[PDB]
């Protein structure tokens, strides 16, 4: 194919965009001595297929007259690597001087002018915030299609960026109201020790304390024995029925290797949609063993023309006039076969929002009419970056909006896996908007009954009844029984009085009788 | 000028002279953002002094570079603002501009080294870029235990011990004192939590509990207190004063505690052991809050005193001054007399690392060096082979980086005859170990050592009972007759005697008797 060459393409504004098209091998994580950039020759087939999604929005974006009336609008896509190293070159070849390649330290910017008007971010989140330092310094706009770390929430560090995907506060809300509406309000919490886990658990532990629900055990487990050993024994000494695991797919795997080591004890399951939707974790057999496995997904619309748009593409790749018309090795050997199996893939839409987010953007700072742009002096990214915050855009149909906050508004599906045969079957049982609608009828539990399992701990009780708390953060009571020939002198205090040699009082009893 | 000078091979000089927790990170109406407006910091300014009079020696010594004149260019990094256009800056090939290519075997970059930011982020936000071009960086004061994975720093070095070993140094002083319950107050930023997260790790694996931890709001001296702010402060040490408590390990910036001590002076505390985190542990302005007299004691954590010769008398392009700096350095300027060296030796080392790895990478004799243009990445090839003595030190850098030099932990003194930080004990990091403890001077009634435990430990004959989560809580109760404890193997549950012998209430032993 010739299909590397087509990674760039002139316009009147040019969009970046960062992906990882390819990554590096094992022996491939050299120890550099010479400052050149890692060779990341081996392919992978997620970032290709989000690059073609990106043409194909460009392309839409060209093709209708309603939006940049007389513009043509370009693209240049760049390789991630998925490490900082790769990703920083592209990142600072980006905001190099309009029609040169040099990038300049200058005090005062007031009339600067980069090459490419606003990014396409990078999918993962330590990139993202590492580019992130660097494209709000300059106030570029960078529109992220995944990156759901909350950190990036922060105006105060990272001005400029967005996100066309929900945050992790979004999801960890939706599973606290599944906790809170079906009454679990006694938890355990894991995640995995990365920053994505390591800050979710955070999150979800001011949440649960913000709702009355109360963690009984906290941890995190490694990502690559002992640690995942203590851990699940822990949970399994918490006397707890309801674990969330908000962890990495990896992790996820360690874990539920050793939980296929010994099934030590069935539990509710609240996933993440890392682990809910990644296969070596769903082909562990069995499964069904673990007791019942939740968790919310965000749900959008496909693009329905995507694969047919593929198919056209690869077979007019390779047309010997067609080819008239190297930053990613290998793209140009592959075949329809080794990419079909990601053609259905539901990221894409957010690469596509994304682009027409940004499109619809520069349509409302040119302040186009419809039938053409007015005459201007270019539009600089930091002109388009204050009518950015405040935009509502369709994507196809149902329109989107950022905020403030740089999130967009949008609704999860709560996915139970109804185990039939080896295969978890995905069953859609309740939906969230910012309040939990749920078809409790249609769940089916692990336990025999089918009733619902119970995971909760009191915070009353009668006044005659010890009062020592329990949980991570103190937030459950014991309740035991004050004890016949005692009275209860103290409210809501430990301790219980006993009374004289011939006086008599029965359990729970404020009071003592001769 | 006083931030320039220059010669035949340039340093890059960060140090934060101004400081603002909450400056602005991105630029203000298109110029860089200026640091003059915020707060002056005297230790900074005492470091940027201690570069200078490093190179100073290093020019006037023609024992190590004959010849060669050592230059410098320095620049204000104000905690987070202004961290990326100064590394462009270093970086513009003399013109202001920087190529982008694909690869920089061949580029000479206008400084050979960096030494580089105070603090953590500014450290790996610099990194990211220097990584790419492998320009040597030395940071003297960044102790974040992140930085030591070369694959994602490998351009990073550093003239300091990492956070394992202040939290090593904390925890061995607090279990020779047999303190066993503490409280932990941390900032509200990444330094806090990092602290807070690796402090608690420790601790729970060593026996001392953290009964308590809390966050502190970002107050500044300079900024009228809110109500909400009030409130909160009052809260935090309405805890603190009810709680039995009374180790307090402060994580914080110094600018953030002003009002959290003013605030418990408001409210008559009295009898806590503040144990002081390296990012306060020295601080001259809070110092001289001599009401802090009647707190307690102050005991912090800090890097080893060496007296440096002649410093004393020396200390009597945005972005690149700062006026007020002198004024007030020379009102504390006979405090910092008395106050030996301490981080000015990191500093120090630091320009004296560079200094000797450039005369070993131009092969240079103590008669002649031949010039030659020198690459950064052969300079740090270079850096990374010293061994050599300074001033009765020696340093050499391990695999991970660092620097082994001796930690200490100082008590605050208010006589002002003599050093206000005195020397009570030193830790060892190659060894592990604090050692050689001295005589500290408590606020207790005849000095005999304070404390604050959960429970007093029980006599003979008595089991425990864990009282709660924490393991270091624990009720006595007498062992029943017929049953005594066997110490040398439980201590929760008393054991029965012998079919033919019997035990008395709170007994150990057992007799032949009914
Ligand atoms: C995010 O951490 C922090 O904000 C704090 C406090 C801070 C705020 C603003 C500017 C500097 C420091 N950092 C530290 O204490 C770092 C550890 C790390 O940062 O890894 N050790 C510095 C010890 C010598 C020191 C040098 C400069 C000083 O003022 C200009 C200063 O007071 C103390």
């Amino acid at each position: 194919l010739c299909l590397s060459q087509q990674l760039r393409m002139k316009g009147d504004y040019v969009l970046g965009g960062l992906f990882p098209l390819g990554e590096a091998e094992e022996a491939g994580l050299r120890s550099r001595t010479r400052p050149s950039s890692p060779v990341c020759t081996r392919f992978s087939s997620n970032g290709l297929l989000w690059a073609l999604a990106m043409k194909m929005a460009v392309e839409e974006i060209n093709n209708k007259s309603d939006l940049l009336p007389g513009l043509r609008l370009g693209y240049d896509l760049f390789d991630t690597c998925s490490e900082p190293v790769v990703a920083m070159k592209p990142s600072l070849m980006f905001l190099a001087k309009a029609g040169s390649r040099d990038i300049a330290a200058y005090c005062n910017y007031t009339q600067y002018q980069p090459r490419v008007l606003a990014v396409i971010g990078p999918h993962s989140s330590e990139l993202a915030m590492v580019t992130g330092k660097f494209f709000s310094f300059f106030l570029m706009p960078q529109v992220s299609y995944g990156a759901s770390m909350e950190l990036l929430s922060a105006r105060e560090t990272f001005p400029s960026f967005f996100r066309t995907v929900p945050s992790d506060r979004v999801q960890l809300t939706a599973a606290a109201e599944l906790l809170q509406e079906f009454g679990w309000n006694w938890v355990a919490a894991l995640g995995s020790d990365d920053e994505y886990g390591r800050q979710g658990l955070s999150i979800f532990s001011a949440l649960a304390a913000a709702r009355g629900i109360c963690i009984a055990h906290e941890g995190l487990v490694p990502l690559p024995l002992g640690k995942v050993q203590d851990v699940l024994h822990q949970v399994n000494q918490s006397s707890v029925q309801v674990v969330l695991l908000f962890a990495s797919v990896h992790a996820a795997h360690a874990l539920f290797n050793y939980s296929i080591s010994s099934r030590l004890s069935p539990k509710v399951w609240v996933a993440s949609e890392a682990w809910l939707t990644s296969d070596l974790v769903m082909g562990l057999p069995g499964m069904a063993q673990m007791g019942t496995v939740l968790g919310f997904l965000q749900r959008g619309a496909q693009l329905h023309e995507f694969p047919q748009y593929v198919k056209t593409h690869l077979a007019l790749a390779t047309d010997p006039a067609f080819c008239s018309a190297q930053r990613c090795p290998q793209c140009d050997c592959i075949t329809l076969q080794n990419v079909s199996a990601g053609l259905n893939h539901h990221q894409t839409f957010s690469v596509y929002a994304a682009v027409y987010s940004v499109a619809q953007a520069l349509h409302n700072t040119l302040q186009c009419n419809a039938s053409g742009c007015p005459a201007q002096d270019p539009v600089k990214p930091w002109q388009l970056l204050e009518n950015m915050y405040n935009l509502t855009f369709h994507v196809g149909g149902l329109p989107l909006r950022f905020d403030s906050s740089g999130n967009v508004d949008m609704e999860y599906d709560l996915k139970l896996w109804v185990w039939q045969g080896s295969v978890p079957r995905l069953h859609d049982v309740g939906r969230f908007n910012g309040s939990l609608r749920t078809e409790r009828l249609k769940i089916r539990w692990h336990t025999s009954d089918n009733q619902k399992p119970v995971s909760r701990c009191s915070r009353q009780c009668q006044e005659g009844q010890v009062r020592r708390v329990k949980g991570f953060h103190s937030c459950c009571y014991d309740c035991v029984d004050c004890e016949a020939g005692s009275y209860r002198q103290n409210p809501d205090d430990i301790a219980c009085t006993f009374c004289g040699q011939d006086e008599w009082s029965p359990e729970r009893s404020t009071r003592c009788f001769r | 000028s006083d931030f320039y000078l220059p010669g035949d091979y340039l340093l890059g000089g960060l140090f934060s002279l101004h400081a603002n927790m909450k400056g602005i990170v991105h630029l203000n109406f298109l110029q860089v953002p200026m640091c003059k407006e915020y707060e002056v910091k005297v230790i900074g300014y005492n470091l940027m002094q201690a570069m200078r009079f490093a190179v100073e020696e290093i020019n006037n010594d023609s024992s190590l570079l004959p010849g060669v004149l050592l230059g410098y260019e320095i620049v204000d990094v104000c905690y987070i603002s202004n961290n990326v256009q100064p590394v462009l800056y270093f970086l513009a090939h003399e013109d202001n501009l920087l190529p982008i290519q694909e690869d920089y075997s061949n580029y000479s970059s206008r400084v050979v080294a960096v030494i580089g930011p105070d603090n953590s982020e500014s450290v790996m936000t610099v990194a990211n870029f220097l990584s790419l071009f492998l320009l040597p960086q030395i940071t003297y004061s960044a102790i974040s235990d992140e930085l030591r994975d070369k694959v994602r720093f490998p351009a990073l070095l550093r003239t300091t011990p990492s956070a394992d070993h202040h939290i090593e140094a904390m925890v061995q002083l607090m279990l020779h004192f047999r303190w066993n319950w503490i409280i932990v107050l941390v900032s509200n930023d990444t330094y806090g939590r990092d602290n807070g997260q690796l402090l608690g790790e420790r601790v729970a694996r060593r026996g001392i509990c953290i009964a308590f931890q809390e966050t502190l709001p970002t107050l500044q001296p300079n900024q009228n207190m809110t109500s909400e702010e009030r409130q909160r402060l009052v809260t935090i040490v309405d805890k603190l004063q009810q709680s039995t408590a009374r180790v307090v390990v402060v994580f914080s910036p110094d600018l953030t505690l002003y009002h959290f001590f003013n605030e418990v002076l408001r409210q008559n505390f009295t009898g806590a052991v503040w144990i002081a985190s390296e990012s306060w542990a020295i601080d001259p302005v809070l110092h001289n809050l001599t009401e802090l007299r009647h707190l307690g004691t102050f005991l912090g954590i800090t890097i080893q005193s060496v007296p440096i010769p002649g410093f004393s008398e020396f200390r009597e392009t945005c972005n690149q001054e700062c006026d007020n700096c002198l004024n007030a350095t020379l009102s504390f300027n006979t405090i910092l007399r008395l106050s030996g060296e301490r981080v000015v030796y990191s500093v120090y080392s630091a320009v004296y690392a560079v200094a000797h790895a450039l005369h070993s990478l131009l092969g240079c004799d103590k008669s002649t060096c031949t010039k030659r243009v020198v690459y950064p990445w052969q300079l740090l090839e270079e850096i990374w082979k010293v061994n050599f003595t300074l001033l009765d030190h020696q340093i050499f850098f391990d695999p991970q980086g660092d620097v082994a030099l001796h930690l200490e932990i100082v008590q605050w003194q208010w006589d002002r005859s003599q050093n206000p930080f005195q020397s009570v004990a030193s830790y060892y990091p190659l060894q592990r170990q604090l050692k050689n403890i001295q005589d500290i001077s408590w606020h207790t009634i005849n000095n005999t050592i304070p404390m604050s435990m959960c429970s007093k430990r029980c006599q003979s004959g008595q089991k425990k009972k864990p009282v709660g989560i924490h393991v270091c809580c624990f009720e006595c109760i007498d062992c029943l007759p017929g049953t005594f404890l066997n110490h040398t193997e439980d201590e929760y549950e008393c054991q029965a005697c012998p079919n033919n012998e019997w035990s008395y209430q709170s007994e150990t032993s057992c007799f032949k008797r009914q």
